[PDB]
């Protein structure tokens, strides 16, 4: 089901993200706007994975390390014992950084 | 270690965006839309009934949906004259005295020349002095008739969310309206909501599974609105015994205005039906959890409506397009302590300012026959006014009719993107 | 083997769609149809195709309508004119014909005004009232804008193919083994007739009868002629506008008239004309009997707009007499038709409105092809009236539109890594 | 543009490159609606081709084996004497079968690739 | 050698296309979205970027945009249908020097019937046994005092996809190759104050003379002054007025000098004189709430005009209503010298003539 | 948001995301943001049809003809703008889009 398994740990959350990514697509104006806004929104987060240097994967890996100033915990800290939704609000002031960071990888390795 | 990506990740946030209706008449060829629930399980999420915009969604298209319909209709200016009248005062039960009355009038014709003069029945409501009188609202706002082939039956309406959102609904079994949920399940549309509009009493809703839930903002303050939602349903018995008929008069060029015509048989008054020892259990429940937050034997006593106008003081129908307005002083008329049927009078009208605006008036055309209808009373609207705490009918803000559906609600917006540490590099 | 998807398969669905209007660059159809604008033939492909069953048909059906009411919706209503009105006779240099026909009419609207009617624009009740006054208030045409056809061409939005079919004896059901993908139709003339079909396409060959059920014989039968035949119409009474102002802004044009006055009417050759049914009735007599009589008549009753035909040309709204056609059995120099006309319309079916056709100043000169017909132990056939669906299905009949779906999967000899 | 569509399906094993990559080509809200209308079928196909484990190409072969039970027929007749519209009527009631499974492949290669 | 495509290329061409605003108004309802409070400007290094005022089609969006807005007002607001009537009508002796009309007439109820006797005043401007002015020729719409027409600054932005550059050069004459060019998303304020012989607020040149061919023909010369120059105008009437009922909730509301900063008006024209021949509608109209029209008196005395043709239009007829009981020049309109204007293009010309509007075209390509 | 200015070709490589992810951020306006969908797939249906997709460089293999511009790599890569360069080849474009797609 889309987002069974929400409450389940980062990690066992992402066996099946597949649901949540396929339906993301799934006066009458109100039908067209949303039509254009589905589309937006999904062209938008496309064209952000694909100026890094993710394309189709759901799990893409990049050249960007870690830093203990976003979070430091133990591994088994956040594939376990925490679910995404927490994980979501803690790093919820890095994202903008990490994004930035992604796109210059990327930036770094057209070569 | 290094950033990964994760796309399709299960997470989201609470959003403003607009739904579409479904549906299984004004609503039925509007949504023009088709009609499975998944549990979250260890999701505890937070939720605010009177912060839910879905009200204000479901506000505004009934308003637009309303005014869309009526608008293609004949509009009954040329009716904006003076006109005579006398009491009927013919076979009634003389508790009609002056109620009902015979009018006639100079109107326009098919042809811009020549007029013609017509005679119809008007409720005292609906006409002011000025034997001299004038409709009301041609002294502001203009009268429009609605269209006899549109209904106004309320029918479900499912509110669906728009791809890239879903909607969270709350089970708790007694949640009151605010703060978190722990049982919470993902759906793709409401459970059908009957758009019924009404005043003081609730109709035709949801009915509390285990136990009367008295839901409010900050119930300690004052002059707030009470929602209670009912364990059972007090059966409400509703006539308009009067055999009516129509004069249909052309007005202009196929243009046609529908007259209360007169009336077959005696004139009767207009009235409601409950079960005594229904309402008296009824509000022996609403007062037993009343007492949760005014306790300590604090004597509960319940009283009118006191003052206001006549949408706000009395209880509001719509039957098959009539309206009626019904004396509740008989129902709210008791005082708790820790130790066969009730009729209400109505009284009908025609020409209405609904939604509580000035700038627009509905003509209601007149039904034939003698109509009837029986509804399910799902929950009350009360006003609070230091002991013997005193409760009264509240009302007239239709937002509150509809909270009472939506509270299990609410709109999240879906963002499967984020990042996390993992073990891998390029 | 293994699954191997495929894109760009080339399939597709029978499908329905919205058309966009295009054209070949004040005319309503040019203004509303602002796209500008080859053909590829399907080897072995067979396709089949109904035009009983063509939402071609019914899209056009109501983009006509729709664009109608587009184009009358801001003009100047007659509401002012629907007062009793005074009139009397017209005797001035009027031939024999014509006796019951435009009376002179006054008005109270003040000040006095006064125009001339035809006889078919009003009723008594000296006493007179306009037609579609009581219900359906009429609205004035803007002189300014022309309804008069152009070539419309209905094309596919992206994803989407009109297919089209090249058997020329194709009846319009059915497969076709002749098939060949577009863009666009070919352009089509929006032109409004009854009985007669003018200014459409030709047959390549013969006369093709077509029918949804050609023995239920109640059904309409559309004929399709390989021939033009040529209809001279005329209106030659040198009509004169009169321009009324009734409110700041808003006008009304009145019938005003120079020299003779003359019965309206329709030309066709007699020779052509019997040539013609011999050629239907050949074809008639492959679906009807063998060793049969074939007779033609006239409409058998109806409204004005089933007994005539209806006929536009120079803007005016024409009423036709076809008797002096389809009279005739068959077995094993000219033809003048008499007119009648109108100026307040109810178009179509559309009983509950009504329009008011100003007058044309001067006279009308009109050439027309007749393209084909609408028809309805011997037998007899008479001319058919019908809702405008039908007339296009005759230029729509040979296309379909398909749904383009461009992923499908097979078996093959191939495994990624 | 359709061009060899009556062909067999092996004809037309080389024609894909024509009926593809031309959507997007150049009242009044029914032409926006159809306008909306045809983007969201052009990302339709993309999503579905991006979800599964292949795309760009125009032709894909995956590791979901071919099951007997979805056809009942060989090569004997598949790429050599039907058509792709008598292909596409064949096995017109198993494509959702098709689709699942190749949803289900790519998404353990993705945890492969994770864990490698 | 070899081909090479590149995506996020950039490159610009002239284009045009759709611009919107940003920021009880009209234009509330316009520009709905605020602009940023940091306008990011981006200035293009070593780039030469031909712009010209005129054939621009931000003036022309401009135009019709404002048209339209005013025109989606109005709409809404009571129709004067009853107003065409014969009007009684006596002069005023109250209190007036070296006007103002005393009127009379039958009109209408929020009934059908019962005809009432209204009296009224009028504008000598707006009477012509009196009826009012146009009222047989096009229909009078008031404007309904719920909307305030009050000249908000509104900021033009470009699209998705488009940019708008901007022209710096302090000595641009409104055409040619600008240098120190830059890059904005949303333009200035370029307030939409409609004016004919003089061009009020707006912004100062910090003077610059600039017209299409120049001493050639009957074009109008646009000036940019350096320095404002105050002009105190006021209507010292203390008007009232009558709201009276024409209809059900139909209701009519029925029923003056500037002073020139003194010798800053000479020091103004002293920048201007010698300047023209380095190369080389009858007032001015205003809107306070009222509409001036103003004598050019000691320019080169007032007089308010109730019902209005504005925009050069004639079915469109407006009522101003009345009203119970201040402005710069940084600019001129001159024709060959007198003063000229009454275009509206030019005076949304003004204010505009630095900015352009470009595609953006992210595709190219390059040999490598 | 597009300071590249004029820098020559090679000196906006690395400012290549900037201006494409500036490219996805009454009736009027419904109407302009579908084309401004349109125009950003238009772009990547192209980018795709040719030999690659999600790239900010791309290089395929079709060789370069001299002909197009008489300029040898140095003069035409360096001292040279991307507006100037656009100029000079603004024709000789749809040929390579046909090459491109071919390979
Ligand atoms: C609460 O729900 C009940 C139904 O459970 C509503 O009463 C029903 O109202 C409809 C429409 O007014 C009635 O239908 C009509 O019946 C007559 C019978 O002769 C027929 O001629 C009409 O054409 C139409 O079909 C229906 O009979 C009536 N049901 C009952 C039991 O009387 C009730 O009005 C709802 N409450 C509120 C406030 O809306
Ligand atoms: C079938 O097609 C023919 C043309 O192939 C249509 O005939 C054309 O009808 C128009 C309108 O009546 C004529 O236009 C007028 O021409 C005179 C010329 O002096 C001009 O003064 C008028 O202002 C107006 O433009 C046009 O000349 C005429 N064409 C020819 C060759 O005579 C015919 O109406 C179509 N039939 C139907 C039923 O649509
Ligand atoms: C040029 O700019 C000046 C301001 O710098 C404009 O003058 C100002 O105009 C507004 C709107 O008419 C005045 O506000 C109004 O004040 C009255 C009370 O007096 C109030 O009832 C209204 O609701 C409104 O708030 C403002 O006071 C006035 N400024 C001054 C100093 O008096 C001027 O109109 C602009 N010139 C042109 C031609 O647009
Ligand atoms: C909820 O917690 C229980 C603890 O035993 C666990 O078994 C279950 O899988 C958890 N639910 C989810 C969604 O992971
Ligand atoms: C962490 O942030 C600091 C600045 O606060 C920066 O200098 C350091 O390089 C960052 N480390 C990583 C792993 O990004
Ligand atoms: C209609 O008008 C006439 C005018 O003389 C008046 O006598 C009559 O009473 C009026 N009738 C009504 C019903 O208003
Ligand atoms: C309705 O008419 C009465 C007549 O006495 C008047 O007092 C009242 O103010 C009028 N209603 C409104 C909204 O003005
Ligand atoms: C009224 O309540 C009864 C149960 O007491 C239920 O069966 C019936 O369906 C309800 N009627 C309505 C209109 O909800
Ligand atoms: C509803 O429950 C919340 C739980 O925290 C409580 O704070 C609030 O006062 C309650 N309100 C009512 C009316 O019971
Ligand atoms: C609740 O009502 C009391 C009434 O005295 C008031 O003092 C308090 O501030 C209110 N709290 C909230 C959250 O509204
Ligand atoms: C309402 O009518 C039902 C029959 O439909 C009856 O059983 C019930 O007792 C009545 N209720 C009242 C309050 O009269
Ligand atoms: C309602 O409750 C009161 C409590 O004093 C009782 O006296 C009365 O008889 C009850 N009425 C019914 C109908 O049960
Ligand atoms: C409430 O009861 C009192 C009793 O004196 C009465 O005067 C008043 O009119 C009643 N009000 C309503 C709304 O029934
Ligand atoms: C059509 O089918 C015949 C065999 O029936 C074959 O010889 C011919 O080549 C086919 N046409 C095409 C275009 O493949
Ligand atoms: C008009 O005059 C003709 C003779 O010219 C006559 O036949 C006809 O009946 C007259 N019309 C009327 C209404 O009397
Ligand atoms: C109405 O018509 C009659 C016809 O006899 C005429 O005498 C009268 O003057 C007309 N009235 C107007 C207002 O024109
Ligand atoms: C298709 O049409 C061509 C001419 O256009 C003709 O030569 C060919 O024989 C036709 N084929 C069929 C199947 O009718
Ligand atoms: C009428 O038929 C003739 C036959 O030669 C043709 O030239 C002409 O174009 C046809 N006209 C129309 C309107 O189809
Ligand atoms: C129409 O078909 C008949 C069939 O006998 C033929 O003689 C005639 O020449 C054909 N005419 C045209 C124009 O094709
Ligand atoms: C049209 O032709 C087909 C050929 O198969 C035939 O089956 C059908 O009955 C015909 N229909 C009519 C109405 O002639
Ligand atoms: C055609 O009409 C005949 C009339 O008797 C009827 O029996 C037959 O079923 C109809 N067939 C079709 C396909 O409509
Ligand atoms: C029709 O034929 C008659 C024969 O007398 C002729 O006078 C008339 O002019 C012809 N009409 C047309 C439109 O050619
Ligand atoms: C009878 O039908 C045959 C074809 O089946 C045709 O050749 C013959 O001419 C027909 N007979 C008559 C009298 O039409
Ligand atoms: C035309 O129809 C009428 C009946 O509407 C009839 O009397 C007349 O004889 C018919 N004419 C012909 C030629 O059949
Ligand atoms: C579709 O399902 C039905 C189920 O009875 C089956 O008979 C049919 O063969 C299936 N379609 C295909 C293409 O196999
Ligand atoms: C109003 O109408 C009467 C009708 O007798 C007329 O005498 C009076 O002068 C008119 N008043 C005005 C101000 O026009
Ligand atoms: C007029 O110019 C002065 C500067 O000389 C400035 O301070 C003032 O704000 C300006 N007034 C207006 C209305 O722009
Ligand atoms: C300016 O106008 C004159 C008028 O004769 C014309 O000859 C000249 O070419 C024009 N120059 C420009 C730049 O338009
Ligand atoms: C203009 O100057 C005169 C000088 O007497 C003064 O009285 C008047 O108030 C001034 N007007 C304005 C608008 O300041
Ligand atoms: C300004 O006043 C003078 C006074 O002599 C007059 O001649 C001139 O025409 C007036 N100007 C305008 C534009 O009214």
């Amino acid at each position: 089901g889309f987002l069974g398994a929400a409450g389940s740990t980062m990690g066992a959350a992402s066996m099946t993200l597949t649901v949540q990514a396929r339906n993301l697509l799934s006066w009458g104006i109100k039908q067209l706007q949303a039509r254009v806004l589905a589309v937006e929104r999904y062209l938008r987060d496309q064209q952000l994975l694909g100026i890094w240097g993710c394309s189709g994967k759901l799990i893409c890996c990049t050249n960007v390390p870690w830093n203990s100033t976003w979070s430091n915990r133990n591994l088994s800290e956040i594939w376990d014992n925490m679910t995404w939704l927490q994980w979501d609000k803690e790093i919820s002031n890095y994202t903008q950084i990490i994004y930035g960071l992604l796109e210059e990888s990327q930036n770094q390795q057209e070569k | 270690l290094w950033v990964t990506v994760y796309y399709g990740v299960p997470v989201w946030k609470d959003a403003e965006t607009t739904l579409f209706c479904a549906s299984d008449n004004v609503w039925a060829t509007h949504c023009c839309v088709p009609t499975q629930e998944i549990h979250l399980e260890n999701v505890t999420e937070e939720f605010n009934m009177w912060k839910n915009n879905m009200v204000e969604q479901m506000h505004t298209d009934i308003i637009s949906l309303w005014d869309q319909s009526l608008k293609p209709c004949v509009k009954l200016t040329p009716l904006c004259v003076t006109l005579q009248c006398t009491n009927v005062t013919n076979n009634i039960t003389d508790d009609m005295r002056g109620e009902l009355k015979n009018c006639s009038f100079n109107m326009t014709t098919e042809l811009r020349d020549k007029k013609q003069k017509v005679y119809s029945l008007f409720y005292r409501l609906d006409v002011v002095q000025i034997k001299e009188y004038r409709l009301i609202n041609c002294n502001t706002s203009a009268i429009t008739q609605a269209c006899p082939k549109v209904s106004f039956e309320p029918i479900p309406i499912h509110y669906c969310a728009p791809a890239g959102f879903a909607i969270l609904k709350c089970k708790d079994k007694k949640f009151n309206g605010t703060g978190p949920c722990t049982n919470v399940s993902t759906v793709q549309c409401t459970h059908g909501i009957k758009p019924v509009v009404s005043t003081q009493l609730l109709l035709n809703g949801s009915l509390a599974e285990e136990e009367v839930i008295i839901r409010s903002e900050n119930i300690t303050n004052n002059a707030k609105n009470i929602l209670v939602q009912l364990n059972e349903s007090v059966q409400i018995n509703c006539t308009r015994p009067n055999n009516n008929t129509r004069k249909s008069i052309r007005i202009g060029p196929g243009q046609w205005f529908y007259a209360t015509g007169d009336i077959i048989g005696d004139i009767r008054q207009a009235h409601c039906n409950v079960s005594k020892a229904t309402w008296n259990e009824t509000l022996g429940k609403v007062v037993k959890q009343l007492r949760k937050h005014f306790g300590n034997n604090t004597i509960i006593r319940f009283a009118n409506s006191s003052g206001g106008d006549l949408e706000v003081t009395t209880h509001s129908f719509n039957c098959g397009g009539e309206f009626f307005y019904c004396n509740t002083s008989g129902l709210f008329n008791s005082t708790w302590i820790s130790n066969d049927s009730i009729t209400l009078p109505c009284r009908i009208k025609q020409i209405i300012n609904m939604w509580q605006r000035i700038g627009q008036a509905m003509y209601a055309p007149p039904i034939q026959g003698v109509i009837r209808c029986v509804s399910n009373i799902t929950g009350l609207i009360l006003t609070r006014d230091s002991t013997t705490e005193t409760f009264r009918p509240g009302g007239g803000d239709m937002r509150d009719n509809w909270r009472s559906e939506l509270y299990k609600y609410k709109v999240v917006k879906i963002e499967p993107l984020g990042v996390a540490p993992t073990r891998c590099k390029r």
